[PDB]
């Protein structure tokens, strides 16, 4: 019973205990999608929303998830344990002030040192993949949140005070927010 | 504590007081530089302490209070609200709704004010992974944002997690445990710590006090290992141990003693889900170790 | 300290050798903690999380000029083939003595110094025992 | 002067 609405702003119907979804993409009306949790082992449709401007997909089981540049603008998008291997979107809807990449299997960030706009940069649980990402979130100055994050670079308390003194046009870092 | 952080602490502490005798439900938020500096203080006092720590004789130790805003204010006001009385959570303490912030703020305040007054711990039901509560991050997932519920994971991971009673009774969650070998590796396990499936601190939280078992088995939690009547026996000869606290579980009575009163399975939880009806129940412990059956409503 | 020098040591990766005193600009002033021991070995991170005992004893400067009263080539001048002898016969046998090994002899473990002592003769060998790190 | 027995300026 959740296939559509007319006059419809926020809807969570998640953690059921059938993997069971009906008609998730069939409104146009919406602004802010938060499809996270999601039962189901891969997502059912997000190439129809083009008109929302928040997308959460945090703690997904839903595996698969495409569709992510068909949007023309997200101002948000949390992309967080989404099972995608690249963020899509990135080119298309680059009007976002937050990234989520959550232990992103990217090497680099997509397109991060000419995105000057996206103030949470978030990476959570990283390996790191690579310094590269690292290098184009330093690229940019319009950042406040900037997850690496948990990287195996961190063993080291001098890296730890670097990277604080590398990067200081981030408000926040990661968990401790930088003096800046 | 600090000066902001005190000054919220009184009210909070006010505004549970007028949510007290009332339906539950409190959240008790805060500012953001001020909850970040007071979470920090919070993080940094529960570390300090042990792993195993000791209670203050006399206390009002209450049982699973599952997270209930008007459970622990009733508790406050009979048992005896902080920092006028001690209060020692067996476990459960966090648990689905939105009157388990309420609760932990309240103990953290009166932690903050007076830690000898001030004590709770987490079983089953207050786990620190949605796998086993989702009752806090899930709530904290729909209400707040990410930062402040990853800062509050770290709070609380960076909290202990026994305590004793004048070396007389053991406040645990759950049961005893087949995996736990003496204190020595308890306090030496410091900050971060959580609920295991299986092991001893496993077993405290999401187990209970076992009878069917010896040494040990399974549990209610199915990874748990809810060790028998057997090896609580041997555990408590051999750590001069008398009393262990059990909660995470649908007390129709509340207070239930088990092992011949060595296990007072004090349960605070009044209508578990509704269907349940568990009845509430407290642990009043006594300036000479004697614990009293302090039952609630169910 | 805890109150001037606060961050200076906690989460600020401080490897500084165990016996080093840095001033610290704390309370209008330049207060300067000598590093007493570390647990660890001398150039320890002194982190947050480092634990930093702290007593209430206060270095007095004379130990600061015993530091600073070291001995070199200061009154020394011209003696390059004694002093090339002796080093030789500690550094070259020291952080060198597998060059000893290879050259299947020891060096002379019994050298006199003659001529006119306290001349800088005893300003020798308290050069000699400056540099010398052995007992 | 001891190590590890006074309470230290905690952070």
């Amino acid at each position: 019973n959740l296939s559509n609405l007319h006059q419809l702003q926020m809807l969570e119907l998640g953690s059921n205990r059938i993997r069971a979804i009906e008609n998730i993409d069939t409104l146009t009306n919406l602004e802010s999608l938060f499809l996270g949790k999601n039962k189901i082992t891969k997502l059912q449709n997000l190439d129809a929303l083009t008109n929302l401007t928040v997308l959460s997909m945090q703690s997904n089981r839903l595996t698969k998830i495409e569709g992510l540049q068909n949007l023309v603008n997200l101002r948000e998008l949390y992309l967080s344990h989404n099972g995608i291997e690249v963020i899509e979107g990135l080119e298309n809807n680059n009007k976002l002030t937050m990234l989520d990449i959550a232990s992103n299997r990217i090497k680099k960030i997509e397109n991060i040192s000419h995105l000057t706009e996206l103030q949470e940069f978030w990476m959570n649980d990283n390996l790191l993949e690579s310094w590269s990402d690292l290098d184009e979130l330093k690229g940019a100055r319009s950042l406040e949140t900037v997850y690496l994050e948990r990287n195996p670079l961190q063993k080291d308390p001098q890296y730890r005070r670097k990277v604080m003194l590398a990067l200081p046009s981030v408000r926040q870092i990661d968990a401790t927010f930088v003096r800046f | 504590m600090a000066d902001l952080d005190k000054l919220n602490i009184d009210s909070i502490i006010q505004r549970l007081l007028e949510v007290r005798g009332s339906k539950p439900g409190k959240n008790v938020q805060l500012q953001e530089n001020e909850i970040r500096g007071l979470c920090l203080k919070s993080r940094e006092i529960f570390l300090s302490q042990p792993i195993l720590l000791e209670l203050e004789a006399p206390l009002k130790i209450c049982g699973d209070i599952h997270g209930q805003y008007y459970d622990l204010l009733r508790l406050f006001e009979y048992g005896g609200f902080p920092p006028e009385s001690n209060y020692l959570f067996l476990g459960d303490y966090v648990d689905r709704g939105k009157q388990s912030l309420e609760t932990i703020c309240l103990l953290l305040a009166y932690k903050i004010k007076y830690p000898e007054n001030f004590f709770l711990l987490r079983g089953n039901h207050e786990c620190a992974s949605i796998n086993r509560i989702y009752g806090f991050y899930d709530e904290c997932k729909r209400r707040y944002n990410i930062k402040l519920w990853k800062t509050f994971t770290d709070c609380f991971n960076c909290l202990p997690i026994a305590a004793i009673v004048d070396e007389k009774i053991f406040c645990c969650h759950g049961g005893l445990s087949p995996d736990l070998q003496s204190m020595e590796q308890i306090r030496r396990i410091m900050r971060p710590t959580d609920v295991p499936d299986q092991g001893l601190l496993c077993d405290l939280l999401w187990s209970d006090p076992d009878k069917d078992v010896l040494g040990w088995g399974e549990n209610d939690r199915g990874v748990s290992f809810t060790f028998g009547a057997e090896v609580v026996a041997k555990f408590l000869h051999k750590h001069d141990l008398d009393l262990i606290c059990r909660a995470h579980q649908v007390v129709e009575d509340g207070y239930e003693f088990f092992a011949k009163r060595q296990l007072v399975t004090l349960f605070s939880a009044p209508n578990y889900c509704g269907e349940f009806d568990n009845a509430g129940a407290m642990m009043s412990v006594d300036e000479t170790l004697m614990c009293s059956f302090q039952i609630l409503k169910p | 300290f805890e109150v001037y020098l606060k961050p200076y040591f906690l989460e600020a990766y401080r490897p500084i050798r165990k016996g080093d005193i840095f001033l610290v600009r704390g309370g209008m002033r330049a207060v300067e903690f000598k590093v007493v021991e570390t647990d660890p070995s001398p150039y320890c991170i002194v982190a947050p999380d480092t634990v930093i005992h702290c007593e209430g004893e206060p270095i007095k400067r004379e130990d600061e000029e015993e530091s600073l009263n070291e001995v070199g080539y200061d009154d020394i001048g011209g003696c390059r083939k004694q002093l090339a002898q002796i080093k030789e016969m500690v550094e070259l046998p020291l952080r060198h003595p597998a060059l000893f090994k290879a050259i299947g002899v020891k060096p002379p473990r019994g050298i006199l110094l003659y001529g006119p002592p306290g001349t800088g003769k005893t300003l020798i060998a308290r050069a000699v025992a400056n540099e010398t790190g052995a007992f | 002067f001891s190590g590890e027995g006074q309470k230290l300026g905690s952070l």
